[PDB]
RNA sequence: UUCAGCGUUCUUCGGAAUGUCGCGCAUUGGCA
RNA sequence: ACGAGAACAUGCGCGACAUUCCGAAGAACGCUGAA
């Protein structure tokens, strides 16, 4: 998808996003069982909370026959970087997954394209996120 | 030789959820999606599941023969409605039911109060043993939308039309106590034919009291 | 599943919170009268605009930001009470035990507005003390009550002495009967089992940490005054504002001596100003007990109820 | 083929919240919102709901047999009332309950009484060692509050008919001291069923004597 | 929404903007406190915040494009309500005139329209979740 | 002795669809 | 005076059946601050 570079100019990419799953991915012996924790304690729940919102601006663009982001998808959008700014703020786990997905960086660069395909791409790095943290825990 | 065309609207009562599969969809996504034409993106209803859901309505009305294995089995009135296929008796359909499609009035009614076309819906079912809830989310039509419907029946013997049409009718009566689509066990796809509008539209025919 | 009627009768005042803390200016309070009248905001502004006096009122609030009491505004302005009956939603009693009053907690109400029990707030209360299943246990929201049975009580602070707090909260009066259903699975949960649960609950939360609050200064003034009634069996705190010793299971689980220092220790991390400062376990763990006072001078425990469960 | 239409109310004793997804929220604001009809944005009993609790209500009332795994395997009756997927042994469900839309009369009602459809509940959890509380605001249908519901029976066999009504009525029954939607166990969700007519609509099948 | 002075438009942008403007460090016995418009706290704000969505939920339940008449009435208290607060609490008065919400208010006003009402509430809200995030 | 409330939580954790069919029949071919 | 001419890949057929947006969750914890 070539979303975009991270610090070290690493692209941004469904094979990136495996990566960044793996390199948040340790094993706790919690009460002598193994226990896998993501990004430094990221729940499911939370991660399907950030992914419903993605979801809602989603289903929006997606369904939409025109290319250029609606005025309304663009509000959206800016809603959605407040929102991760609050789970961020109100979780350290989840301001440590925006920091090393850059999901909040990317949903800027979707509103400097305009572009529905952006949008789509933005959509399926998120995406790949939660299928690759489902599969590695 | 005469074709007469039955032009109106069919009301969702309520959600109507018609499937249609072929495109992967996303992790918390509608898992199974609604028919919708390619080119508008706007829902259809399409001509095969009207056809088919009036001919099962019917066919159960008029009475299924003990162990009635195929189609072309049903009643000489259902083969000569919606037509046949056994080998030496293949009989023409009157009937030819078009694929109904979103009303433009509908769509302007939903753009204004800027409502979508389609709804999500968020259900679940709950396991019998471990009591768990496993959801899933069903893309439906919403109540307020409407689609155009187009019918064509010919006349191919002028004794039957009106016993056709009675049958035709009976089978409009029975899909609005019924439903249409999937999931109409539940409380989806019920509809109504509010609007009728029949007309001779090649030949000679008389439809003024059809 | 059986089900057993749930009655409530609440010894000393029950606040459950609506979600709504309002300010003195916001409502009315007359001390003579000792009754206080909540008024809907916007039709109060509404008519202050419309009288001409709406100018009046901010300048009275910006001369005076530390006490904004409507009352005082509306007699300066020689505004009559039939005037005021336009904006006043209701009127209640208050038990003052100081004045005039700060703060006011609003008590729970439905869409239709009358009072009611959130049936989670009782369950959540019975799980307290039960822990040690609750999909089995049913609690429905309560019948709902008559506002002649809500009062304004205010929140004192006991210990070595009886500070009124800035705080006043609507409650359920005293007397009052709250009913509930209770639906229970056999194989799960036994009334007797539940009435048992309780009161041995009670017991510990009373030969814990209650005797030695009564032992303070405070608690004993609170006691002459019949602060502890006699029959206080099954008790169940459902108000808010009752404190930790309730709405927590280490006094009912774990030794007093540990259970004092487990609980200061939470408090210490959670609560660094009052406690973080303190560097010793003091005689009682919290400090400092709740209680609500009347115009006859009874005191009343916060929120302290008796179940009796039927048939 | 008969079709006998049930019309009555639905009316919410306690308030009454049925999930919804996908619904954007305001930060403090209601974060449990009930599911609404996307046309007319007002609360909306969904009928799936009500097929799921009164079949699982019956079923278990009856009695599970042990170790179930699927809804298949209800008893005969629950399959026969409520549908059956059985491979090789699929039965259709007699049953059609629909959504239930909220009534223009409690409507009318509310309006005259200023008061919204749909209240907000506080709710919060409250640790029970570090006595820290995590507030919720959830919404629930305003007590008072009527509903729609139309049902649609199926006459299959016309001696199963008499019992299947009283399996109906049994499951009401359930459904009356048990509740619909979530938080039912702490209250929420306690319902009431009124009958407004029970007519055959199709067909000519005797529904007075039920 | 509306433009502040110096010509700079009230956005979710500029919520952060203002947000992170009145961060200091201040820190106190070698450990950091984040102060945010003075002092103000985070309780301060989502009393606020609690004003603000009672109309929010009010209005959003509405299916009308123009606010009503109560709605309006319910602005005007909530303009009463910030003036009690800003003057009880300096870092509120601080928070309310840099944030331009008490003119806000009157500019939703006189708009008269339910798309306004919402933006202004998710510029709140983008105050109330920027400043949860400076914390 | 008076004057005041103040601070902190704002939703959480699970479950994110599954199972079933995945074209059939006639002509054609094949056998006779 | 075209390995050509004539010849509808067509007929029949519901993307459907089964499935609770659920389970757990007290709006309440500390009591202090200023003069």
């Amino acid at each position: 998808m070539e979303l975009a570079k991270t610090k070290t100019g690493e692209m941004i990419d469904l094979n990136f996003a495996r990566k960044v799953v793996e390199e948040n991915k340790r094993v706790k012996d919690n009460r002598g069982r193994q226990e896998i924790v993501l990004f430094n304690g990221l729940t499911t729940s939370k991660l399907r909370n950030l992914l419903e919102l993605i979801n809602h601006v989603y289903t929006k663009v997606y369904n939409s026959d025109d290319t250029t982001l609606s005025e309304d998808v663009r509000d959206e959008l800016e809603y959605l970087k407040v929102k991760f700014a609050y789970e961020s703020g109100r979780e350290p786990a989840v301001r440590t997954f925006i920091e090393k997905t850059y999901v909040d960086k990317l949903v800027d660069v979707v509103l400097k394209k305009n572009t529905k395909k952006i949008f789509l791409d933005y959509c399926k790095y998120f995406e790949a996120l939660v299928a690759y943290a489902k599969f590695y825990r | 030789y005469s074709k007469i065309r039955i032009v109106g609207k069919i009301d969702v009562l309520t959600g109507l959820h018609i499937g249609g599969g072929g495109e992967t969809s996303m992790i918390g996504a509608i898992a199974s999606p609604v028919v919708r034409d390619p080119y508008s993106r706007l829902p259809i209803i399409p001509g095969s599941s009207i056809k088919g859901k009036m001919r099962s309505l019917l066919a159960k009305h008029i009475g299924l023969i003990p162990g009635q294995k195929m189609h072309n089995q049903d009643a000489p009135e259902i083969l000569r409605l919606f037509g046949s296929s056994q080998k030496g008796a293949i009989q023409s359909s009157r009937l030819q039911i078009s694929d109904a499609f979103f009303s433009k009035a509908s769509q302007e009614e939903f753009d204004k109060k800027d409502l979508a076309y389609t709804e999500t819906k968020f259900e679940n079912t709950i396991s019998r043993l471990t009591a768990v809830a496993n959801p899933r989310q069903i893309e439906r039509v919403t109540r307020g939308a409407s689609f155009d419907f187009h019918i064509i029946y010919n006349v191919e013997n002028i004794n039957e039309v009106m016993a056709d049409f009675e049958n035709i009718k009976t089978a409009i009566h029975l899909l609005e106590n019924d439903y249409l689509g999937g999931g109409g066990t539940r409380g989806n796809g019920r509809i109504r034919f509010v609007i009728d509008s029949i007309d001779t539209v090649v030949g000679d025919f008389d439809s003024s009291n059809l | 599943e059986k089900v057993y009627q749930v009655k409530l009768k609440v010894y000393g005042p029950v606040h459950i919170g609506s979600g709504k803390i309002i300010r003195k200016q916001e409502y009315i309070y007359d001390r003579r009268k000792s009754l206080a009248h909540i008024v809907d905001g916007p039709n109060l502004v509404k008519f202050l605009n419309k009288k001409g006096k709406f100018t009046a009122y901010l300048q009275y609030l910006n001369t005076t930001k530390e006490r904004a009491d409507l009352y005082t505004f509306l007699r300066q302005e020689q505004i009559d009470t039939n005037d005021w009956k336009t904006f006043v939603l209701y009127t209640e009693r208050v038990n003052q035990g100081k004045k005039g009053m700060n703060d006011l907690h609003l008590f729970v109400r439905d869409g239709r507005g009358d009072l009611y029990i959130p049936g989670s707030s009782l369950k959540g209360a019975l799980r307290t003390v039960l822990e040690g299943a609750f999909h089995s246990l049913s609690i429905s929201d309560s019948l709902p009550i008559d506002p002649k049975n809500l009062a304004i009580y205010q929140k004192i602070d006991i210990n070595k002495e009886l500070k009124p707090m800035p705080l006043y909260r609507e409650c359920v009066n005293v007397g009052t009967t709250v009913e509930f259903t209770m639906k229970i699975n056999s194989d799960d949960w036994t009334i007797e089992k539940i009435e048992k649960q309780i009161q041995q609950a009670y017991l510990q939360y009373w030969n814990k940490w209650f005797v030695g609050m009564v032992t303070t200064p405070g608690g004993k003034a609170f006691i002459k005054g019949g602060g502890l009634p006699s029959v206080l069996p099954t008790v169940l705190f459902l108000g808010g504002g009752t404190g930790f010793p309730s709405k927590t299971t280490h006094y009912l689980q774990k030794p007093k001596e540990q259970a004092q220092k487990d609980i200061f220790a939470i408090l210490q991390r959670r609560f660094r100003n009052v406690y973080g400062k303190m560097a010793t376990v003091p005689k009682n763990v919290p400090m400092v007990l709740k209680g609500v006072n009347d115009s006859t001078n009874k005191w009343y425990q916060q929120g302290v109820c008796l179940l009796e469960f039927q048939p």
